[PDB]
């Protein structure tokens, strides 16, 4: 198979910048007059929009800030200037042969000033707890950039069993980013402990974020 | 100009098979060069599955060889795909595409999907039709220092997606982070942030509405100060 | 004239 492989997987660009996005094939995709190389734009919630065609043709309608270059095993998607419209997943695909593959994606999401994340934590509400179970919840909202680590303690250690982080994607309006992480414990094992702590580290930051709760 | 629509069922269980129809509006399926099955998995990758040529030959992707069909009705203008034996794996958004001939260099042609679907999706779950467990998330234990205070909302163990979640029935609507539902052990849990000055609450009264549209279960949840 | 890819199944 032609494997294509994408770079950078994620771009953070100002508005009026100029981005690129390479790809490149495992193997020469060029043959007989034609670079058999595609690009497609996906907005969240849309299907892939053919772009450019045949390495460097922009398919009708596509505006001029789109261009597309190279040959062989390497590959080039160029914006200028980068719009707010253009934020995006874009991809590159060969036609070359079947089985016909993609690449695994660039995302271009809009630079904006660093911003702390806004962090909560609720202990398990007592209509659960009365129920047998234990969800300690905690809310990173609206920091940038993406890069975020969390970590839960109980009592003072490290805890990675039980833990589903949730994600959004960059915010239209502000373009921040936000995080949610749920800590999912018995109530037996809940009331053994006392204190629960979220703990974020953040570029923001040399200290890390701390909130926590002692059961009592 | 040429509209793809796919349908078919948006659940199915593991093992069974799976079978989804494109139906093709304003484009005769007879002219098209090939038609084209591509799903795409949480994550965004792609994954081509195989076409339906002119000639009416088809060719697949030699991962899914071994269990799927692609055929077309040259009269309803539909193309249709077929995967046996499906797995919780092949939870995907599934979308139908028409390769088309580009016009290209000095009169010349060159082939390119150029119309995809909507995109359909599809989950494969053995799960039961049941109703989240809606819990109130109500500040560690207080109030706190300056305007902002955050209130939550969990959801937790639904099926299938989606529910439907607003804070006083709409009203509320800046300072709301509704996050993606995660899968907890076949079951979905998402949860609902909102972020209100300290002069709101606890003085007035916010409360998250839930609706899961599946099991028709509908519950509001007034978020309560904790009572210690 | 027209371009197919040399490995597309029906080439």
């Amino acid at each position: 198979d032609i494997v294509l492989t994408q770079s950078p997987a994620s771009l953070a660009v100002s508005l009026g910048q100029r981005a690129t996005i390479s790809c490149k094939a495992s193997q020469g995709v060029d043959f007989d007059g034609a670079s058999f190389m595609n690009w497609y734009q996906q907005k969240p919630g849309q299907p892939p929009k053919l772009l450019i065609f045949a390495a460097s043709t922009l398919e009708s309608g596509i505006p001029a800030r789109f261009s597309g270059r190279g040959s062989g095993t390497d590959f080039t998607l160029n914006i200028h200037p980068v719009e707010e419209e253009d934020a995006a997943t874009y991809y590159c695909q060969q036609s070359h042969e079947d089985p016909l593959t993609f690449g695994a994606g660039t995302k271009l999401e809009l630079k904006r000033a660093d911003a702390a994340p806004t962090v909560s934590i609720f202990p398990p509400s007592s209509e659960q707890l009365t129920s047998g179970g234990a969800s300690v919840v905690c809310f990173l909202n609206n920091f940038y950039p993406k890069d975020i680590n969390v970590k839960w303690k109980i009592d003072g250690s490290e805890r990675q069993n039980g833990v589903l982080n949730s994600w959004t994607d960059q915010d239209s309006k502000d373009s921040t980013y936000s995080m949610s992480s749920t800590l999912t414990l018995t109530k037996d094992e809940y009331e053994r402990h006392n204190s629960y702590t979220c703990e974020a580290t953040h570029k923001t930051s040399t200290s890390p974020i701390v909130k926590s709760f002692n059961r009592a | 100009d040429v509209q793809l629509q796919q349908s078919g069922p948006d659940l199915v269980k593991p093992s069974q098979s799976l079978s989804l129809t494109c139906t093709v509006t304003g484009y005769s399926i007879t002219s098209g060069y090939s038609w084209h099955w591509i799903r795409q998995f949480p994550g965004n990758k792609l994954e081509w599955m195989g076409y339906i040529h002119y000639s009416a030959g088809t060719n697949y992707n030699p991962s899914l060889k071994s269990r799927i069909s692609i055929t077309r009705d040259t009269s309803k203008n539909q193309f249709f795909l077929q995967l046996n034996s499906v797995t919780t794996e092949d939870t995907a958004t599934y979308y139908c595409a028409r390769e088309e001939a580009m016009p290209y260099g000095n009169q010349a042609y060159y082939y390119a999907m150029d119309c995809w679907g909507q995109g359909t999706t599809v989950t494969v779950s053995s799960a039961k039709t049941t109703p989240p467990s809606v819990y109130p998330l109500a500040p560690g234990s207080a109030a706190q220092t300056n305007s902002m205070v955050t209130l939550g909302c969990l959801v937790k163990g639904y099926f299938p997606e989606p529910v439907t979640v607003t804070w006083n029935s709409g009203s509320l609507s800046s300072g709301v982070h509704t996050f993606p539902a995660v899968l907890q052990s076949d079951l979905y849990t998402l949860s609902s942030s909102v972020t209100v000055p300290s002069s709101p609450r606890p003085s007035e009264t916010v409360t998250c509405n839930v609706a899961h549209p599946a099991s028709s279960t509908k519950v509001d949840k007034k978020i309560v100060p904790r009572d210690c | 004239r027209i371009h197919i890819g040399p490995g597309r199944a029906f080439y």
